[PDB]
């Protein structure tokens, strides 16, 4: 396309949308993500080199919540938010009234994050090694286990979406 | 209103061997997106990205110094600029620098000192945006011994000028001293302790476990004592990292209450 | 150094896990046991040297280096090789608009990609990489150094 048209400069197209998604990536590299589209299914967590069908339902934007401190999780696909739900996650409709979709971040130190539910006062656990192509994820105790059959930290990742490069 | 602001501070730890990926790693991602910092206080600076632009600009008007440049966080064919404003403190290493980014260039710049004293202490550097003046500090690694007399100076400095009597300002950096400690150490200055609140998160801002990473803050709106009706929260602003967070400090957001 | 703030002390390189974003798996050197996890870690060093500037392209010049050793991560032997060897060791990283990175090699200019399990080359991506579009195959992420870690307590 051109840079300069006729009478002035002519914009290029280069998204700034995509830097409000990213992805929470486990230790293993899986994602946690929807899998059933219909609201109030259980979340698990797929890396991506195994769900490249599922498209955009695997990034979020994270934001604060209502309470200081907490952020929330909104699907960059469906709109709906993640939800402390039994022992797991789920997805539901969004609302800033409702505490079991607030979350606390809680840094370890080497700069990875463990995520609390702050209705529950449980973490995001999931078992790294699988036989499967997910991990499995549920809330329990908070104590930053980090094992082959259950671990609580996750990193705050780029999305997975197709990057434009800013040099 | 001070709160119409997303405010930032991350301390960068920046060295000779470490400093312009840092910035290009997590200072570029705490400005992008919608949720980005319309202003940013970074301390241990270092150098500025290499691709840093001085203007054109003299706000040089004392002993200390303080620059203006822009830095594109776009490309040249779409570009995406903000302002640094840069005190290079540090003539000895070039890593103990402060700076401060900003979407909107700034009405004029504030150096403002503690009290003297044989120990090496750091100004407050701060820009004015219209009625609201923003601070970047980085007290005394020893309990941010430095730090009331700081914000006293401060204070006298706008609040003691008939145009200084309406500002709303802002100091946002590591104090090195939890906010209780701070806030007792504050009650010695009446006057200030009471036309002032400390905004910080109840979380680590250091890897060390320790919250050093907050702000302090008067809003002209507000009548001595009611500070506290502030709707401004503290949080590691954890909603903007797609990477390693390269120093031990945890960057921290100041944003309007949802 | 001679700092004229000497209460600050000098802090380290960052540690870092490199991870494809594509593949997920990170990048490892051969200093340590593959079961190890230092093995998956890499402290991240800003290259200062100015024989590599034409091919810049405005990223970051960087090594990737062994915690404890002189080895730096290249395409030669088994994954590192001395970090003084710069040709073969200094990278240059590529910010985005989403976070994740490009990798280049600072001699040739050719972008680093994983396309599929345990896959790693380098190759020809044309010129200048600004403002051009990018699978995960190319993208990089630079994240926390996988392992044990410590809820922080205030
Ligand atoms: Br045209
Ligand atoms: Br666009
Ligand atoms: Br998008
Ligand atoms: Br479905
Ligand atoms: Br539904
Ligand atoms: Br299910
Ligand atoms: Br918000
Ligand atoms: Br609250
Ligand atoms: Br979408
Ligand atoms: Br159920
Ligand atoms: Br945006
Ligand atoms: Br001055
Ligand atoms: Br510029
Ligand atoms: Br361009
Ligand atoms: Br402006
Ligand atoms: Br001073
Ligand atoms: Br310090
Ligand atoms: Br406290
Ligand atoms: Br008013
Ligand atoms: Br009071
Ligand atoms: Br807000
Ligand atoms: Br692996
Ligand atoms: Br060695
Ligand atoms: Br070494
Ligand atoms: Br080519
Ligand atoms: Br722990």
């Amino acid at each position: 396309l051109n840079l300069l048209s006729s009478s002035g400069p002519n914009r290029q197209v280069l998204p700034s949308e995509p830097s409000n998604f990213m992805t929470l990536m486990g230790q293993n590299g899986a994602l946690l993500t929807v899998w059933a589209l219909a609201k109030r299914n259980w979340l698990w967590a797929y890396p991506n080199i195994y769900s490249q069908d599922f498209g955009n339902i695997r990034n979020w934007k994270m934001e604060p919540g209502k309470h200081r401190e907490y952020f929330r999780f909104v699907n960059q696909s469906l709109g709906t938010c993640v939800e402390a739900y039994g022992n797991g996650l789920i997805h539901d409709i969004c609302s800033l009234d409702k505490l079991a979709q607030e979350f606390e971040l809680l840094p370890t130190d080497s700069g990875a994050v463990v995520i609390k539910s702050v209705s529950q006062g449980r973490c995001v656990t999931y078992n790294p090694v699988s036989t499967t192509f997910y991990s499995t994820v549920t809330l329990s105790v908070c104590d930053g286990a980090t094992e082959p059959s259950r671990d609580q930290t996750w990193y705050l990742a780029p999305p997975v979406l197709e990057a434009t490069a800013v040099n | 209103n001070l709160s119409d602001f997303k405010v930032a501070t991350w301390n960068l730890q920046g060295s000779s061997a470490v400093n312009e990926s840092k910035w290009n790693i997590n200072v570029r991602q705490l400005l992008s997106g919608e949720q980005g910092a319309d202003i940013l206080m970074v301390q241990e600076a270092g150098s500025l990205p290499s691709s840093a632009v001085r203007t054109s600009r003299v706000i040089q008007h004392g002993g200390t110094p303080i620059e203006e440049y822009t830095w594109n966080l776009g490309t040249r064919s779409r570009p995406n600029m903000v302002y640094i404003y840069y005190s290079r403190l540090d003539v000895g290493a070039n890593r103990v620098n402060l700076a401060i980014v900003s979407r909107r260039q700034a009405d004029e710049a504030f150096i403002v000192h503690s009290d003297s004293s044989v120990l090496q202490s750091r100004p407050a550097v701060g820009i004015r945006i219209g009625t609201d003046v923003f601070f970047t500090v980085h007290a005394l690694a020893t309990g941010g011994s430095d730090a009331v007399s700081l914000i006293r100076n401060i204070f006298t400095t706008f609040n003691s000028p008939p145009e200084r009597r309406v500002y709303s300002w802002m100091v946002v950096g590591d104090f090195n001293r939890a906010p209780a400690n701070l806030e007792v150490a504050l009650r010695q200055e009446p006057a200030v302790s009471e036309n002032t609140i400390i905004i910080a998160p109840t979380e680590p801002t250091h890897r060390s476990g320790n919250i050093l990473d907050y702000a302090i803050l008067h809003d002209a709106h507000l009548p001595r004592r009611e500070q506290a009706r502030e709707r401004i929260g503290a949080s590691l602003m954890l909603n903007q990292l797609r990477s390693q967070i390269t120093s031990d400090h945890f960057p921290v957001s100041f944003v309007r209450d949802r | 150094d001679p700092t004229t703030y000497p209460d600050v002390e000098l802090s380290p390189p960052p540690r870092i896990s490199l991870r494809s974003l594509l593949t997920a798996q990170p990048v490892k050197n051969d200093h340590y046991d593959s079961h190890n996890y230092l093995s998956t870690h890499w402290e991240l060093i800003d290259y200062k040297g100015k024989e590599y500037e034409k091919l810049r392209d405005g990223g970051t010049l960087v090594q990737f280096k062994v915690v404890g050793a002189a080895k730096c991560f290249a395409f030669l032997g088994k994954g590192t090789t001395d970090c003084k060897d710069t040709d073969h060791t200094v990278f240059n990283l590529i910010p985005t608009n989403t976070g994740a990175f490009l990798i280049k090699d600072a001699l040739l200019g050719f972008c680093i990609t994983s396309h599929d399990f345990d896959d790693l080359k380098l190759e020809p991506c044309g010129g200048s990489v600004s403002g051009r579009t990018f699978s995960l195959a190319y993208q990089w992420g630079i994240l926390p150094p996988f392992g044990p870690s410590k809820i922080l307590i205030p």
